[PDB]
């Protein structure tokens, strides 16, 4: 059973994907032929012959970049006919993605999704990966998730979207690309994490000592995270950690879903020898505004709910009792309307090292996602940079004549404001 | 695959296109007799955006080349890359406008647009989906200004969604050839707003000023300003031909660009550009090259961008890149000269990398803004024309043919109403 | 427990660092790998892989001279995210240490010391290690020893200070940022003793028969004061001198935290056959004035209260009964009000030797710790020196425009002369 | 990395320029291509103070030479160092000023230093921690000293917290090579005292005189002078570039000399100065050189420090040193002349070592001094200043450039509030 598929939007979508997968051929033994030479089949609907597709299909409308993943490496594993490929990219658009070229290829991307929902016994839930930062990401998404809530409503689905960052920019239209999605994200979306890329860049600069990481250096640590979120489903330890488990142990509500990933340790091959990777030294580095995977202080915030997910040679004894000194002795303030603390997902089997040769090896590990009120100076931004834009009408040409409305970004920017007025509503409790 | 087919019109424009071909027959590996002896098939497996293929290994480019004045047909008929071009595409007429507009679009252009476009629907239709339609002409002269926009709007009659290219070199008031260039020029703007969707102005002004400055050549011989901005034309369309890290198309570089529709006119640069021999060697270093390409020396537009705030601007790298080098060095540009950008859009800088630089560097990377600068292009030629105006002079060359005298006002308050709306956002916020 | 971290600030305080840590890697058998091939855990760090980590936080503002131990030896014992390095050089300019650069490099050491002193179950204490002379070890200590106070308030802190020489000088505006150091460390520090660096040439050239001593001739013998100070520790005999129930046999009042160190024996290898170095003459070596670490007599002041620190072969017998002659039978006179005499702290270990040749082994070491009131010689000698040069104001436009308040050499020469007066306060008993 | 952008503005300063880089390209082993053969890596892990990188191992060093007239150029490049350089780099102008200051400064340099800063500020910006600027220009002559402190002035309006340094060679009252030597000098110390942090007044006549009593030279050919001025400027920044038992910056020197604002005018002095085979291994043997770096004869700047107490002391040591020797030495030269000194400055003589020595010697020692007795240099400068303004010789050279005629009497006042500044701790305590 506990199978759980995966699906990629975008120029984003396909390039983690790439090395998403990488990782999960290393964590079963997987060869790049799919024919291992016990249970993968959360992640590998395994044919007779003895070889394994990969549970994913990979979605772009420009053909561009499914067709390196099409030719180099990684070519045999993956099933031709769940590549799907479009040929405009559409590309920094909402509306060329959500109402004129991705309408065009819903009915075969979604299509072929109930030729891989009819494989699993148990299904536990979807795994999108996209981009805010237009196109597809965006625009084909937000016709994606809205066309699968309605055919499977009680399912969960998550999402690991990289949110644009405050400085950091690559697309001119990049805010106009968010505020129009998360007016679908809000209501069909589960657990929407929102890493950014700015943040691994200081990340990938002192946690991770090397210089000018590429796209191939973000991929591979935005992987181990989806891998340590599902290494509940497919190993073993003391976890209770599946993924309609942790779910409603996070949200609040049904509007505070948007936590933030975060990984550690993340130290390279040559520290590692200079420090005792041990579990009080890896939580307490797992709560540095430093260490977070978005460009946000959770000093300033308050969190909700945590939810660390061990893995590796670690004990419950001092898990329990390493939280104790973050739960009280410090000033990370947590809520006051929930005093039960956090979940803990210890997993037994070790993190495994992609052979490219960016972090050594360790033997614990954590992905703390911590449902903090932080994420409310994360969209700051964009609730101001997209106005800013908006106010002298800017772009706005490109969209209304698409086939969006042009009081869509009226809408949506009412909607988005006070989605911010309701995550900074439950942060007090006492008059 | 995306397709464009690439339209040469004018003599400059062909001058030009002579060495855009010699850029891309190299940059794919493609002899001149057409065949392919590249060595990496990554350049093979995406041709066809500038490309077909005959009955052989043997490919034939996707070209349009149109000139009332003949014999320049010779000479790329005769040079290098004679056997390259398809024979049935080479359309050119008999007389040549002498550097006339209403001759060439009104009375002889008429004549001879309809044989262009019973060859721009047959390269429609055996190209799967079609990008747009690059043309590359001189501003100000004959052909290229007069046939040229008779070409474009029934081009854009006929395709009202393929996107439109103009790599129009405007005139310049120190090297000016023609005495009835700024007559030349001012009438094209009108029927060059309205139609095409993103144009390049460059200028032959800065071409001739890289090549004694940066560039530090004895003798600009048109061999490299017609070279120059060859390298800058393919630049554009880089990322349509091979896998980047993060790839543009043309479609995403003009929804990032203009913020109005009226507002495509881009001052187009290319960096790196060293010394003949000393900076290629020795002193320039090829990370962090924006330096380079951001400089008021290092333009094709001969327009002072420090005189008006840029309103966005696309960066296409090349070369094998470090995609946090290229988004800092990015952030350190705009918090630089952080007045001379626009308030109202904020994080302007567009990046698009790719992993094939040209043969014969490691790293290049071109510059397409979007500035508001380009008003001091419109306004010296606005200058001129309203002074010829007075007198009326010259204008017996085009009332003579079918165009009226109520045409020259109209087409000047169409050029100044750009200007005034090109004003409009320097001072506004 | 009984961890120990030792920070290092300026020129002096790397340079001794560099020769403190090649003592310790000796006393315990670990390698310049950190690979030893019992209980040095209140020095060491060490991590499961078999390696050994010294806990200590070499900082400084120049790069220059901490590349020369991240780059030569000893370049894999440390850790590279503690050796903090600045970029400019903070060029003897007390407020260039304290306002200008050593503002934003505060945030990473105090930053680094968490990183260790969470590591640290029980804690002794702080050893920092910088000169007087201008610069870091004066402008970024005040800044150190004044931010570590707040968060550390219940905690000791030494401080092995180099003072300016009389005669012997370096800088040119030595006594400047000399005055303004005593102003932190006379509140903030605590049990800061005060080596010279002329008094330890005058060892090097008699009771140590060598000529022409450098720099490392001379950080030796400060290394191995600080190495009998911590002998209690880690090692056995009748000690009970851990810094805390020593440093309460020290300072009398809250403002006398200023004793000078001075070991015995220093004898050459070629006079090491020649002398039975045995505990009489080893006793009354540490009371000669020509065997003190700092340019003073104490035959001319009084002294409070001496704390000797005996380590190796020896017997508390005669111990104790060649104290009687030093205590009674002598004219090196004791203040009236504590007739208790001073500690003993005899330990088991015998001294080692740096294998640069320096001194040869020996059975007996003493690293006596007296309170005298001969400090006070020490100061007017820096009275007088500060005051000939702030009478003409030089050099003072080098400080007030860099963010100092010029009132505040008006303050720190009226707070130390203070002192001066309230430590010849406590010399007199009967009328 | 600490950087210093080395400036060469005159003739003179191009002169010994030359003999600079061909001292520290051997110091660091730097073949003239601009490669690196050198044997020890500590050398090489330090070369960014003064140099750059190419895409090669291949190094360039950070030079900006601008003088007016042509020529020493053509030698620097048919030098034995012409393919070190930039070309970039070299910055010259057309005509020369003929010893002029308004001509050059006024007239003639303001149409070249917007040239020069677009150099300088393409050199600021590759530097990660620029640390100063280092200008080495002759005093007395045309474009040294109306160019060089025109881009002082420009270069301190726009970093106002690096380090400035100027290793200006003032005129001597015997060897004097020009009429107009006492008017050109004049006016360039009231633009240097405000905006340079530290001078080096190097005289021409006592290099004459060392290069005849001590070193004994036959024929001191202009390859001496203008290279043992070069020895002293490697031995200031010898601290930056190599480790040392105890080192100093620039802003040590800064700091450690200059009492008051204005008192920024330093007396180098370089040692050992052996003769050419003689004393080398006849007599001299090199520990506690300090006595022959205190002599009289063995300055730079020709005036006498028994006419003046001295203020402070800079002695930059190089050798193997043993810093017991090294001070008990310098405590008995503070001693011996003990009212050679101000009362008010106690223990003054500040030191530095380092552990590399130049190629050729163990043991080597820069000195630094910051005396009074350089006010016996302005004394001469403004003896022969009022005698020739008494009859207003030679103003029309100047007042017929804009230059006024009342701009000699406020700079004359200037450099005499300097000299009654110098004068006031000579004599007071
Ligand atoms: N960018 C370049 N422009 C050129 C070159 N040679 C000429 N010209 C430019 O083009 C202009 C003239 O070329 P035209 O094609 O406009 C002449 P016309 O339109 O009348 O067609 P023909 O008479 O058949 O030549 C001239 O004013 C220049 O501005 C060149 O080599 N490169
Ligand atoms: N240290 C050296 N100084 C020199 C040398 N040759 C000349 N000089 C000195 O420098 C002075 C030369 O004047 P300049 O260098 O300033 C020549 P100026 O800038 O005035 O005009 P141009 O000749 O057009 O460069 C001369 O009076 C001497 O005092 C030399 O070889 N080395
Ligand atoms: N973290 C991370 N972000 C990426 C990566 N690749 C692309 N992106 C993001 O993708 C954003 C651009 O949106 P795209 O992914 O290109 O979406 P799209 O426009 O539909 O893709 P195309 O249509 O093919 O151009 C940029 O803002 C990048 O931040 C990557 O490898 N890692
Ligand atoms: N006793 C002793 N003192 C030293 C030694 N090395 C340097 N010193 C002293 O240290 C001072 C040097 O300055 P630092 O304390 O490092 O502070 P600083 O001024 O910032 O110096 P830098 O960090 O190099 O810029 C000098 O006054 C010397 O007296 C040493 O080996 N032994």
């Amino acid at each position: 059973m506990r199978e759980c598929i995966s699906i990629h939007v975008g120029q984003a979508g396909v390039q983690i994907g790439n090395a998403c997968w990488e990782l999960y051929c290393l964590e079963h033994g997987i060869q790049p032929d799919g024919q291992m030479p016990d249970s993968f089949n959360t992640f590998f609907s395994e044919t007779g012959a003895g070889k394994h597709v990969p549970r994913a299909v990979f979605v772009d409308l420009e053909p561009t970049v499914i067709d390196e993943v099409r030719t180099g490496t990684y070519r045999q594993l993956f099933h031709p006919e769940q590549l799907i490929t479009g040929k405009e990219d559409a590309a920094n658009n909402y509306a060329r993605g959500h109402y004129t070229i991705g309408k065009e290829i819903i009915d075969l991307v979604l299509d072929r999704i109930r030729k891989l929902a009819d494989q699993c016994t148990g299904l536990q839930g979807f795994l999108v990966f996209h981009s805010f930062g237009g196109g597809t990401g965006s625009g084909f998404t937000s016709l994606l998730m809205e066309r699968l809530s309605v055919d499977y409503g009680k399912k969960s689905k998550l999402e690991f979207s990289i949110y644009p960052a405050p400085q950091v920019s690559t697309a001119v239209v990049e805010p106009y690309n968010s505020i129009l999605t998360t007016h679908t994200t809000l209501e069909h979306s589960d657990c929407a994490f929102m890493v950014d890329n700015e943040a691994i860049y200081d990340i990938c600069r002192r946690n991770l000592d090397i210089e000018r990481p590429t796209y191939t250096n973000l991929n591979r640590l935005i992987g181990q995270i989806v891998s340590s979120i599902t290494a509940s489903l497919r190993f073993d330890g003391a976890l209770n950690v599946d993924l309609t488990e942790f779910q409603t142990n996070l949200v609040p509500y049904p509007r505070i879903h948007f936590p933030l990933a975060t990984y550690a340790p993340v130290i390279s091959a040559e520290k590692a020898y200079h420090e005792q990777l041990s579990v009080a030294e890896i939580t307490n580095a797992c709560f540095e505004p430093a260490n977070q995977m978005v460009k946000c202080d959770p000093r300033h915030g308050k969190y909700m709910a945590c939810c660390l997910l061990y893995r590796g040679d670690v004990v419950p004894k001092d898990v329990n009792a390493a939280i104790a000194t973050i739960k009280t002795k410090r000033t990370i303030q947590f809520v006051d309307w929930c005093p039960t603390g956090f979940k803990v997902g210890i997993n037994y089997q070790p993190p495994t090292v992609v052979p490219g040769g960016d972090l050594a090896k360790v033997q614990r590990a954590v992905c703390m996602l911590s449902n903090t009120t932080a994420i409310a100076e994360a969209w700051a931004r964009l609730d101001h940079k997209f106005d800013l834009m908006y106010a002298k009408r800017a772009f706005v040409h490109w969209y209304v004549g698409e086939g969006m409305e042009e009081g869509e970004f009226s809408e949506a920017r009412e909607d988005m404001a006070a989605l911010e007025k309701d995550y900074e509503e439950v942060g007090v409790d006492s008059v | 695959m995306r397709e464009i087919v690439h339209i040469q019109a004018g003599q400059c424009g062909n001058q030009i296109g002579a060495k855009f071909w010699e850029v891309i027959s190299d940059e794919h590996g493609i002899d001149p007799s057409g065949n392919y002896v590249g060595d990496s098939d990554l350049q093979l497996e995406r041709i066809s955006v500038y490309y077909n293929e005959a009955s052989s290994h043997k490919y034939v480019p996707r070209a349009i080349l149109v000139d009332l004045e003949p014999g320049t047909m010779d000479s790329v008929r005769s040079g290098a890359f004679g056997h390259l071009f398809r024979p049935d595409n080479f359309i050119f007429g008999q007389s040549g406008a002498g550097n006339n507009w209403a001759k060439g679009h009104y009375t002889e252009g008429a004549e001879l647009v309809d044989s262009v476009l019973d060859v721009v629907r047959k390269e429609c239709e055996n190209c799967d989906c079609l990008q747009g339609f690059q043309l590359t002409h001189s501003l100000g002269g004959g052909t290229g200004s007069g046939m040229g926009t008779l070409l474009i709007s029934k081009v854009r009659e006929e395709y009202p969604d393929r996107i439109m290219n103009t790599f129009s070199v405007v005139p310049s008031p120190k090297v000016s050839d023609t005495v009835v260039e700024p007559y030349n020029a001012t009438l094209s703007i009108h029927q060059l707003v309205e139609n095409t969707d993103e144009t390049y102005c460059i200028d032959n002004e800065a071409l001739y000023d890289i090549c004694f400055r940066t560039l530090k050549l004895a003798t600009p011989t048109y061999g490299d300003l017609n070279h120059l901005v060859s390298a800058t034309m393919s630049g554009v369309t880089t990322s349509l031909r091979f896998p980047g890290q993060l790839n543009a198309d043309l479609r995403k570089l003009a929804v990032n660009m203009v913020p109005f529709p009226r507002l495509h006119f881009f001052m187009p640069g290319f960096a790196p550009l060293t010394a003949r021999g000393s900076q290629q060697y020795r002193a320039l270093t090829v990370p962090e090259l924006t330096q380079q390409m951001f400089d008021a020396k290092n333009m094709m537009a001969a327009c002072d961008p420090r005189h008006g705030r840029y309103l966005t601007v696309a960066t296409v790298f090349r070369g094998r890149m470090s995609m946090k080098e290229v988004d800092e060095q990015m952030l350190a540009i705009q918090s630089k000269n952080s007045s001379y950008f626009v308030e109202w859009i904020p994080n302007n800088v567009k990046v698009a990398v790719c992993d094939i630089p040209p043969r014969g560097l490691k790293m290049s990377s071109t510059f397409i803004g979007n500035s508001t600068a380009i008003q001091e292009l419109f306004k010296r030629i606005s200058e001129q024309f309203t002074a010829m105006f007075r007198r009326k002079a010259f204008l017996h060359w085009y009332t003579g043919e079918g165009m009226d005298e109520m045409e020259f006002t109209e087409a000047e308050s169409n050029m100044n109403d750009l200007v005034s709306e090109y004003q409009q956002y320097q001072d506004a916020t």
